[PDB]
């Protein structure tokens, strides 16, 4: 099995897969739209930290998370 | 409201997420991104009566096959979906329901055999084949397009439908 992550968002949730730890929480954001939305803003969050949009430039390492919402910027989880 | 969790399982490339992203979207996904699992929910109304639809959309890969326990015993109703260019999948339909039954105890589930891609002109399934398989098994045989949408509410809708007739 590879690793991968586990994004909570409006209408259900998504397993992205990431080929390691390195990827930036930037990737992982815009794959997570791309699947659920297809072609409005959006943060992630932390499970663990609600409304607080995760830096997009980090690495999905320096999050030591592996669960995250999808929230829609004018919006809240 | 009244929420359906079905569940949409079938080999690799078979076109379960594209089923899904059809009905819920009423897109049609050309490129291939292989599932681990995906659910999306939708309100709609079938036959009258609104709805909640929670589609699990699954992965073909054997990689993965771990997770089906887990959603094979809250799933509530079976999209079991091949290619009818594609006899591998197919031949695999059967141990997707045995695994259901592994975990319900029997396969007493609403399910819908799904043969998908029927847009494609080469076809290596028999429909009388299909029809047999799914006459073998008591369910209903849905022919599908996710590309046209041919066959696509009416195999999700099936489904509910069962549920509802218990
Ligand atoms: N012509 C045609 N192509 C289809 C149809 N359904 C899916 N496809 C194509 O087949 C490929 C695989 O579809 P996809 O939905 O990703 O298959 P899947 O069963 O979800 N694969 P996985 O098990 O890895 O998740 C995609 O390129 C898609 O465009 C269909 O009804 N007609
Ligand atoms: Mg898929």
């Amino acid at each position: 099995e590879s690793l991968f992550v586990r994004i909570n968002a409006a209408h259900g949730f998504s397993l992205i897969q990431v080929d390691n730890t390195k990827v930036t929480m930037k990737e992982i954001l815009l794959k997570a739209v791309k699947r659920r939305k297809g072609s409005p803003q959006y943060r992630l969050e932390k499970q663990s930290e609600p409304n607080v949009a995760v830096d997009l430039d980090s690495t999905l390492e320096s999050q030591s998370a592996w669960e995250f919402c999808l929230v829609r910027e004018n919006s809240s989880r | 409201m009244t929420e359906y969790k079905l569940v949409v399982v079938g080999a690799v490339g078979v076109g379960k997420s594209a089923l899904t992203i059809q009905l819920i979207q009423n897109h049609f996904v050309d490129e291939y991104d292989p599932t681990i699992e995906d659910s999306y929910r939708k309100q709609v109304v079938i036959d009258g009566e609104t709805c909640l639809l929670d589609i699990l959309d699954t992965a073909g890969q054997e990689e993965y096959s771990a997770m089906r326990d887990q959603y094979m015993r809250t799933g509530e109703g079976f999209l079991c979906v091949f290619a009818i260019n594609n006899t591998k999948s197919f031949e695999d339909i059967h141990q997707y329901r045995e695994q259901i039954k592994r975990v319900k105890d029997s396969d007493d589930v609403p399910m819908v055999l799904v043969g998908n891609k029927c847009d494609l002109a080469a076809r290596t399934v028999e429909s009388r084949q299909a029809q047999d398989l799914a006459r073998s098994y008591g369910i209903p045989y849905i022919e599908t397009s996710a590309k046209t949408r041919q066959g696509v509410e009416d195999a999700f809708y099936t489904l509910v439908r069962e549920i509802r007739q218990h």
